[PDB]
């Protein structure tokens, strides 16, 4: 059916006018499903002729560009000819309303040009046609500038070789576009808005140059040349030489255009000087992106032939001249050229290259060094978060690649000795100290002796110096760890100076990572100073730190713990929980998410070395942590995201004790299968899957296993029956699976020989099409070890027991997994999945071959096929498959397969 | 009340409409419903000068179920491209979405975020990006998992929406 335009217009009104979401919503299908449809083209054209606003306009043009590429297909032949002509005339009349339905109507114009051979003729008649008149010249270019944009489409419906033999007469209309341009500059060219377009067009038909020099090229440059050249033009000749230099690199391409542009480029450092002189960043930025991308360009020529042609190291100056102005956003730009330089330079091992790029890199780092001064004026610690911060982050990190093009013990040394003899303001101190930081792990050892005249230098530095400086040594001396640990002697002054730093608010962060990097280190050495450690686990809250900080800190403290003494360990970790279980405890009467993390570090940080007796030193601690989860859970059991964290610290609990956690056992499977059975949180269904990680070899315990799974699989499945129930909740499905893979792994015969084993296989079958990837991995791991269980382990007893097993579980729904696997490849899921696809088709196989056979062939007897794929592609395709001997081949057999339905 | 119109932007998959429901108070979203067309989503930024509202036109961004694709993007007044850095197809796509928006937005704020960073094995890295080279132009970090620079797009285009780049988020 058609609609009345008032209509569409009401609709296109909603849309981009109806306060109301829903409205614009409801609009927005409305229109949808406008498009798509055979009446738009009538109407949007009606849209088009009437011109009421520029809305109704450019949602008219809009649609018709869509339509003409949605829906080419529905256009009879000899009709074409007055589309063109339309859109030919529409865009004459829309001239001066707005550049963005010219700009859709240029679209449309193009993507028709492309898809209909009116051999050729486009190009040459657009330009014939419309080349003398002036007034037509800007929409002209715009065509221009969106042909060869349009051809690398992803909304065109076009053959892979068609594009090849298409690319094949842009690149030889080339030049007639070139004539027009320098012929565009004749006419105008005293506007600024034509020069864009000029240049614009030019940029985006560079990927087709295949020659010319001439006067283009030098205007170009003439442009970025003169200090008369406002911004905007500024950033279109910018865009349009970088768009060259980036069109050279892919292709070797042709040394005597990367001569001009190598050349041209240089012609640009009086105009940076001069952009810089007058404080004009906008230039400044723009020059440097320049110069980066002629370096970035040439990288290769500059590093395998330094000083030749174009590996002149002209350009690395530039980029070093660049890098010496006081704004960081600049020399922020061309971060990724000296990454790649300096990769390159890694992966070279010659002498002479590194001694010829050594100097520029320390100049670089001399620059950046430099870049990360605060202002004077700056007070309080330097914040991570900042715009500047993540600049120095940025640069830390450069720095900290590089320098190993340079002596990393030479740039600390000389770093510090700046220090030594200036003697330099905050700022500097600060700066140098920042990038003392993130180079002092790299140093070598046996350079102790200057590394200790730091430390000791930064530890004793007084409380009066300015507190950015006191925050960035506390970080330096946090990186210092290894220092310390070789030098045992500092670890008492050293950590009074970190936890004093721990008791100021503004350094607080600093030094929880400070102590933490050290506990981590020093291991051994801190057993003297855990009482201390434990003081700071019953103040973590005094300290007003970020919570993965107090993580780290309770990290560090389990780290240092795992190493005392057996019989001392109990009591500690005691004494350690004891502050999350009464800060737990006091919540009742909000959120617990802290304290049960806190919790879940210590337990997953705490492996003590014991040869096992029985009894495991930290069982005596789930005890007394027991009750106080199971509350917590009971209390927040409706809020998924707590229960998750909970189900978190109660695994990392039962993998840290292991074995000795039989007595918590059933009250927590009681207590998971109750609260699962009001709210599904998928955490449950996966900590279940530890516990068989942990018991499933336990003779024992399988049954209670078993019937936890048989309890938990019925809200589960009610869960995933409703309605788009895998779509949703796919979570469910992984967790369900993880749980099934792990008694897959610890316990085969009970399962394979339970009640749920079918309904599990019928879900996994069902759950093989949901487009969702760590749910479809577990569902494929899942069936891969199902299957496979059945011909694993020979030499094990139950093999016989578990083969016939199998065998009885593939009897029935074999066939149907076979199918719904090569459905689901050919027409639901995108290849990711072929290789675990084959795996499990690889396993079936060797379960038993001359049955799968017969069900491939089944399968393929009940494939669509239309929509066509011959003989000779199925039989090849069932022969591959089953004649394979590895899963390699079944692999690459399904994707031979797989591509021909697209 | 101030208000701005943000187009959100970028591959099938890649985040934004668990993104957005993240910053609408809520859990984090495990489901991959795909987006019909647009689903438009008002979020309020309270700042040091009052509250700021985005309306947030969150984008379909798999082909087939597109809608008005450029239609959506007229009258935008800032744009948000989301990718998957694991997975460098979405970081392919992003210069199409860039000048899909440019088309019809000349010039205006954009940032480029890098979600799931939370994910091992990241194949897109940080120090690739070179597409905020430009001045409009500005990319981040981002995790709808774990908030990571969750409020960052938003404070960014803010502060250059507004002109101020002293410009403060605060609570609430
Ligand atoms: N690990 C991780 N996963 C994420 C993150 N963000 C999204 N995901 C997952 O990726 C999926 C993305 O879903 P959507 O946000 O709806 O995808 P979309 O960006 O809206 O794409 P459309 O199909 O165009 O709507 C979700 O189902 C999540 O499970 C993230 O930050 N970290
Ligand atoms: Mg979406």
């Amino acid at each position: 059916a058609k609609p009345t335009l008032q209509l569409v217009y009401q609709a296109v009104q909603a849309l981009y006018h109806d306060p109301d979401p829903s409205g614009k919503e409801r609009a927005s299908f409305w229109l949808g499903e406008l498009q798509r449809s055979v009446h738009a083209w009538e109407i949007s054209d009606q849209l088009l002729q009437i011109r009421q606003d520029v809305e109704s306009c450019y949602f008219a043009a809009q649609t018709m560009k869509m339509k003409i590429q949605t829906s080419f297909y529905e256009l009879p032949t000899d009709s074409h000819a007055s589309l063109r002509d339309s859109l030919l005339t529409h865009i004459q009349n829309l001239k001066d309303l707005s550049p963005v339905i010219v700009t859709q109507l240029a679209l449309a114009i193009a993507d028709l040009a492309l898809q209909m051979p009116s051999w050729k003729g486009c190009v040459q008649t657009l330009v014939e046609k419309y080349s003398n008149d002036v007034t037509s010249l800007p929409f002209l270019l715009e065509i221009l500038t969106v042909l060869p944009e349009e051809v690398h489409s992803r909304s065109l419906r076009i053959g892979a070789n068609r594009r090849t033999e298409i690319i094949e007469d842009l690149a030889f209309y080339s030049s007639t576009v070139v004539s027009l341009l320098m012929t565009c500059v004749e006419k105008a060219g005293t506007d600024e808005k034509m020069l864009m377009k000029v240049f614009r067009c030019l940029g985006s038909w560079f990927n087709l140059g295949v020659l010319d020099n001439n006067k283009l090229l030098a205007l170009l440059f003439e442009v970025l040349q003169q200090d008369k050249t406002s911004s905007n033009l500024h950033e279109a000749a910018s865009d349009c030489v970088c768009s060259a230099l980036y069109a050279i690199e892919n292709v070797e391409t042709n040394l005597p255009l990367a001569m001009q542009l190598f050349q041209g480029v240089l012609t640009l450092e009086t105009a940076y000087h001069m952009a810089v002189a007058r404080e004009d960043l906008d230039k400044v930025l723009n020059y440097c992106r320049i110069f980066t991308e002629l370096c970035e360009t040439f990288l290769e020529k500059i590093v395998c032939t330094p000083g030749q042609g174009l590996g002149d190291l002209r350009t690395l100056e530039l980029l070093l001249i660049c890098a010496g102005h006081p704004q960081y956003e600049v020399v922020e730009i061309s971060f990724n050229f000296w990454y790649r330089l300096g990769e390159h330079l890694y992966k070279t091992n010659d002498e002479v290259i590194h001694g010829i790029f050594k100097a520029y890199i320390q100049r670089l780092l001399h620059a950046l060094a430099r870049h990360c001064q605060l202002e004077p004026d700056h007070e309080g610690v330097p914040e991570e978060t900042d715009d500047f911060g993540e600049f120095r982050m940025r640069v830390s990190d450069l720095v900290k690649d590089l320098i190993f093009l340079i002596g990393s013990m030479e740039c600390f040394a000389q770093l510090y000795s700046t220090l030594k003899e200036g003697n330099p303001p905050w700022e500097v101190t600060e700066a140098v100290l920042f990038i003392m930081a993130a180079i002092a792990k790299s140093v070598d050892p046996e350079n102790n002796p200057t590394l200790v005249e730091v430390l000791e230098g930064v530890v004793r530095l007084p409380e009066t110096v300015h507190t950015a400086v006191r925050y960035t040594s506390i970080e330096l001396v946090g990186e210092m760890s290894e220092v310390v640990d070789r030098n045992p002697q500092f670890l008492d002054p050293v950590l009074g100076y970190l936890m004093k730093g721990l008791c100021e608010k503004p350094l607080a962060s600093a030094a929880a990572k400070a102590i933490h990097n050290i506990c981590s280190v020093c291991r051994d050495h801190m057993a003297q100073h855990f009482n201390g450690l434990l003081e700071i686990a019953r103040s973590l809250d005094s300290f007003l730190l970020s919570p993965e900080a107090a993580v780290g800190l309770l990290k560090g403290t389990a780290l240092v713990l795992a190493r005392l003494p057996l019989d001392k360990i109990t009591e500690c970790l005691s004494e350690l929980c004891s502050v999350q279980v009464m800060a737990l405890k006091k919540l009742l009467s909000s959120d617990p998410t802290v304290f049960l993390d806190r919790l879940a570090v210590i337990f997953r940080h705490t492996n003590p070395i014991v040869e096992n007796g029985q009894t495991h030193p930290c069982q005596k601690v789930i005890q007394e942590i027991w009750p106080v989860l199971s509350e917590t859970l009971n209390k927040h059991r409706a809020d998924n995201r707590i229960v998750e964290r909970c189900c978190r610290c109660l695994r990392f609990a039962v993998r840290c004790v292991g074995k000795g956690s039989a007595a918590l056992l059933q009250p927590l499977v009681t207590q998971m299968v109750n609260v699962y059975h009001v709210h599904q949180h998928s955490c449950f269904l996966y900590l279940g899957s530890i516990l068989v990680d942990e018991y499933g070899m336990e003779e024992g315990c399988r049954q209670g296993l078993l019937d936890m799974l048989q309890a938990l699989c019925i809200p589960t499945f009610q869960l995933l029956e409703q309605q788009n129930g895998l779509q949703n909740h796919p979570d469910t499905v992984d967790d369900l699976f993880r749980l099934a893979t792990r008694f897959i792994q610890r316990s085969p015969v009970t399962l394979l020989r339970s009640q749920v084993v079918i309904p599990i296989l019928q879900w996994a079958i069902a759950s093989t099409t949901l487009d969702h990837r760590d749910a479809n991995c577990s569902v494929m791991r899942f069936l891969r070890d199902l299957i496979h269980t059945g011909v694993a382990n020979d030499h094990e007893e139950d093999f016989e027991l578990r083969k016939e097993l199998i065998g009885q579980v593939m009897n029935q729904l074999g066939q149907q997994l076979v199918s719904q696997l090569l459905h689901t490849c050919c027409f639901c899921l995108p290849p990711y999945t072929l290789p675990d696809v084959a795996e499990v088709l690889w396993e079936i196989m060797q379960v038993d071959r001359p049955t799968f056979c017969r069900w491939l062939e089944n399968s393929l007897k009940g494939l669509p096929k239309e929509t066509t794929v011959t003989h000779k592609q199925l039989t090849d395709f069932h022969k591959q498959v089953t004649s394979a001997e590895e899963c390699k081949q079944v692999c690459w057999a399904l994707r031979d397969f797989t591509r021909l339905f697209r | 009340q101030v208000q701005f119109k943000l187009v959100l932007v970028g591959d099938g998959g890649t985040g934004k409409t668990t993104f957005v429901k993240r910053h609408l108070t809520g859990e984090f979203e495990k489901k991959y419903v795909a987006t019909l067309g647009v689903e438009v989503h008002p979020l309020v930024f309270h700042t040091n000068r009052g509250p700021i509202k985005f309306n947030v036109w969150d984008t379909a961004g798999q082909e087939k179920f597109g809608g008005l694709r450029d239609g959506y993007y007229i009258q935008a007044q800032c744009a948000i491209i989301m990718f998957d850095v694991t997975s460098r197809v979405t970081y392919k796509n992003v210069p199409n979405w860039h000048r899909d928006l440019v088309r019809v937005c000349e010039n205006i704020p954009i940032v480029l975020c890098g979600n799931k960073v939370d994910i091992k094995d990241r194949k897109v890295k940080a120090k690739s990006i070179v597409f905020h080279r430009k001045k409009n132009l500005q990319y981040y970090d981002i995790s709808a998992k774990s908030n990571y620079n969750f409020e960052k797009p938003f404070l960014w285009l803010a502060r250059k929406l507004i002109g101020d780049p002293n410009l403060e988020f605060v609570a609430m």
